[PDB]
């Protein structure tokens, strides 16, 4: 069992202080933004982080949502990052879910967070450059202390 | 790189570009304003080349939405140009915030991987006073606006490009690994007609969370938080089970504290009386 508890609004950033947002195509991407850019690209810059209770607690269990035109929840299904249009549910009757992630702060830096996928043990939300884009993807860990799977969570 | 976000705010008087993230083929740039549907851009201060749209410099003239098309590709930008503070070195909307903990690694570095080959000079300001890098461990008084400025050569006159960081120096929290207080396994005595109230208690952080886990009417909850004389948050929560049947008997009721920094959980089993 996973069950919903409270929510916070947040602005997510990567190792370069690039801001997470959802693009016209519903793709989570990263880009430099001034505070005025982060403010005026809302609601696509404002992520809902919802917390869940867990029967087998592995960290802080969470879902991640944005409100584009409708609400969309981040999924790890088939080892791929994507936005599914659904509301974070009151509860989830499984041990691993494509939409649950475990948030853990990074020892020595409380501002930094890693998000481990619950459906795939060992895999983490990450920032990758793909061609001219910067993308939020799922990846198994490369180096040890890999800065690309660490994020800051502000308002 | 390239410019992927739908909306963009820049300051008047400054060089600026728009790069469409797809890179002798057919390109087309278009502009919308109030009464201008899609004015195809064909400029004879604006330059169109190699899959980018340049402003030299950008102006209030230019606020409006922009569209790009390369056959199977299309893109849209709302461009909002803002007034520049002419009395100062930066303008308050164009600022990027940064949070850096007091006694900790802190850097600021002026760079541009686009306009770098045109740069002739690059000066760094602190609250508009000249000072290219600042490498340092943080002091409270490093709070301020650091402005990076870049002075550019372009076909007869001078341009500057300026980025500013609002640095806030933050105190560090005293963050605690949450602990539960008491035995990890617990046996509690009760009688079938009647009720039990299980108290669960923990040392945790402001942001931390304490909850019960049963199967999911004869159950209920509610929470309390008091500060210890050592400054820590003491939290507790009671789970009430009213008309106990045997269904309530050998099942583990887990209370948990869950933090971004760690977790602890403890189980309660309900027993009749004989032990
Ligand atoms: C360029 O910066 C100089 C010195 O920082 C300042 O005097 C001037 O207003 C800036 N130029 C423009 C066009 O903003
Ligand atoms: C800089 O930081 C202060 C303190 O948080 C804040 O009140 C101010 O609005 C910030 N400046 C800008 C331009 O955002
Ligand atoms: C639960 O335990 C805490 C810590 O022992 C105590 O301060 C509090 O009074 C108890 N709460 C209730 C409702 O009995
Ligand atoms: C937590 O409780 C569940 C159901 O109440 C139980 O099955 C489980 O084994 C408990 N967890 C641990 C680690 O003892």
């Amino acid at each position: 069992y996973f069950g919903k508890l409270e929510s916070k609004l947040s602005v997510i950033r990567n190792l370069n202080d690039q801001v997470l947002f959802i693009d016209q195509g519903n793709r989570p991407l990263f880009e430099d933004m001034t505070d005025s850019d982060s403010r005026d690209n809302a609601p696509r810059t404002i992520f809902i982080i919802s917390m869940y209770k867990d029967s087998q607690p592995r960290g802080m269990a969470v879902t991640i949502s944005v409100k584009s035109e409708k609400i969309s929840t981040l999924s790890s299904e088939n080892k791929i990052i994507s936005f599914k249009e659904m509301n974070p549910p009151d509860n989830i009757k499984d041990t691993k879910s494509d939409i649950i992630f475990f948030q853990r702060s990074v020892p020595g830096h409380d501002n930094k967070m890693q998000f481990e996928s619950s459906s795939y043990e060992g895999y983490f939300l990450a920032s990758e450059k793909e061609r001219d884009l910067f993308k939020l993807i799922l990846k198994k860990e490369d180096e040890l202390g890999d800065r690309s799977i660490m994020f800051t969570v502000q308002n | 790189s390239c410019t992927s976000r739908p909306h963009i705010t820049v300051v008047e008087g400054e060089p600026f570009y728009l790069k469409h993230c797809s890179c002798t083929t057919t390109k087309s740039w278009y502009k919308s304003s109030g009464s201008q549907e899609h004015v195809e851009l064909n400029p004879r201060r604006i330059a169109l080349h190699d899959c980018v749209l340049e402003f030299w410099p950008v102006e209030l003239n230019d606020t409006g939405s922009y569209f790009f098309q390369m056959k199977n590709y299309t893109q849209k930008w709302k461009l909002n140009v803002i007034r520049r503070n002419k009395h100062s070195c930066f303008t308050e909307r164009q600022v990027t915030s940064k949070i850096v903990e007091v006694k900790k690694f802190f850097q600021i570095t002026c760079e541009n991987s686009y306009y770098q080959t045109l740069v002739n000079s690059t000066s760094l300001y602190k609250n508009c006073k000249k000072l290219p890098t600042i490498k340092k461990n943080a002091e409270f008084e490093d709070q301020g606006y650091y402005s990076c400025v870049h002075f550019l050569h372009h076909n007869g006159k001078l341009f500057n490009i300026t980025k500013t960081f609002n640095i806030t120096i933050v105190e560090d929290r005293s963050n605690i690994v949450p602990v539960l207080l008491g035995p990890k396994l617990n046996h509690v005595a009760v009688e079938l007609g009647k009720n039990v109230r299980l108290n669960c208690s923990a040392l945790l952080n402001e942001e931390d969370v304490i909850y019960w886990m049963f199967g999911e009417n004869i159950h209920e909850e509610k929470e309390m938080r008091i500060m210890t004389p050592e400054g820590k948050w003491h939290a507790s929560k009671v789970l009430r089970i009213e008309n106990i049947g045997e269904s309530n008997l050998n099942v583990l009721y887990n209370c948990t504290v869950a933090s971004t920094g760690g977790t602890d959980t403890k189980s309660f089993i309900l027993v009749r009386k004989a032990d």
